[PDB]
C-alpha cells in the first residue's frame, strides 16, 4: 500500500493511505500545516478532517511521515463559519499560529491592539489566519464604515467579518488575522488558504524576512478611486501620497 | 466595496 500526498498551493497538504477510490479517508489521515511540521492527525473523510488530533511530523520513511502526538487532548474538526455563527469552539486558537503570533498594543499610534511575530521568520511565511462570519457584499457595502472596521473580502460572493464583540481576543481567539493593522509599506500580504478546521478562507503570509516581535502589517487595498475607506486610512493614503 | 482586499 501506497501513501500520497496532496497540496494545496498554500503549501498545506493532505497526507495518508488513500482508500479504494483514491480518497483521503481513514483513521490515520493528517493535514499537515505549511511549516510541514505541525500537524492534525487522525480520522478524515474524503478529507474533510472529522477528529484530528495535534502531532508533530518527526519524519518521513519511504514517502510515510511519521508522527508524534503531542500531549494534551487537543483535537480539531471542520468547522465551517456560516453568517451567524464564527466558530463552535471560539477560544481553542489554531496551534499553528500559536507559535507564530501575539496580539499586542500597536505600534501605530492610535491603532488598537495589532499583530506581531513570536519568532524570527524568512519570507514566504503563512503567520496567522483570517477567519470570520461569512456575509455578502450587499450587507457590507450597505451599511455604515463603523460597522465595516473587520470585513475582509473573500471572494466575489463573500466577506468575512469579526463583529463585535469578537473583536476582543477574550472572545473570540480561534485565529488572529484580523488583528492585523494596515500599512501602505507592508510587511505581510493577504493570501488565498485552505484550512482544516476554518475551510476556505485567507492567511497572512510574510513579503520578506521578519524578526521577532516585529509588527505584522497587511495593505487593506481599499478602492482609491470608485476613496472609499474609512476616515483614518483617507488620512494615512495623503501622508503616504506625500512621502512619494 | 467597504471590505479590505478586493479585487478591483
Ligand atoms: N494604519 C492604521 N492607522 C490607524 N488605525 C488603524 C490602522 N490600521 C488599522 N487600524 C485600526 O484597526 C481597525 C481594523 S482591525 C485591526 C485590529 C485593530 N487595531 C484592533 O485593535 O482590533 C481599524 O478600524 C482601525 O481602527
Amino acid at each position: 500500500h501506497g501513501v500520497c500526498w496532496i497540496y494545496y498551493p498554500d503549501g498545506g497538504s493532505l497526507v495518508g493511505e488513500v482508500n479504494e477510490d483514491g480518497e483521503m479517508t481513514g483513521e490515520k489521515i493528517a493535514y499537515v500545516y505549511p511549516d510541514e511540521r505541525t500537524a492534525l492527525y487522525g480520522k478524515f473523510i474524503d478529507g474533510e478532517m472529522i477528529e484530528g488530533k495535534l502531532a508533530t511530523l518527526m519524519s518521513t520513511e519511504e514517502g510515510r511521515p511519521h508522527f508524534e502526538l503531542m500531549p494534551g487532548n487537543s483535537v480539531y474538526h471542520f468547522d465551517k463559519s456560516t453568517s451567524s455563527c464564527i466558530s463552535t469552539n471560539a477560544l481553542l486558537p489554531d496551534p499553528y499560529e500559536s507559535e507564530r503570533v501575539y496580539v499586542a498594543e500597536s505600534l501605530i499610534s492610535s491603532a488598537g491592539e495589532g499583530l506581531f511575530s513570536k519568532v524570527a521568520v524568512g519570507p514566504n511565511t503563512v503567520m496567522s489566519f483570517a477567519n470570520g462570519v461569512r456575509i455578502t457584499h450587499q450587507e457590507v457595502d450597505s451599511r455604515d464604515w463603523a460597522l465595516n472596521g473587520n470585513t475582509l473580502s473573500l471572494d466575489e460572493e463573500t466577506v468575512i467579518d469579526v463583529p463585535e464583540p469578537y473583536n476582543h481576543v477574550s472572545k473570540y481567539c480561534a485565529s488572529l488575522g484580523h488583528k492585523a493593522n494596515h500599512s501602505f509599506t507592508p510587511n505581510c500580504i493577504y493570501d488565498m488558504f485552505v484550512h482544516p478546521r476554518f475551510g476556505p478562507i485567507k492567511c497572512i503570509r510574510t513579503l520578506r524576512a521578519v524578526e521577532a516581535d516585529e509588527e505584522l502589517t497587511v495593505a487593506y487595498g481599499y478602492d482609491h478611486s470608485p476613496p472609499e475607506a474609512p476616515e483614518w486610512y483617507q488620512v494615512e493614503l495623503k501622508a503616504f501620497q506625500a512621502t512619494q | 466595496s467597504k471590505s479590505k482586499d478586493r479585487k478591483y
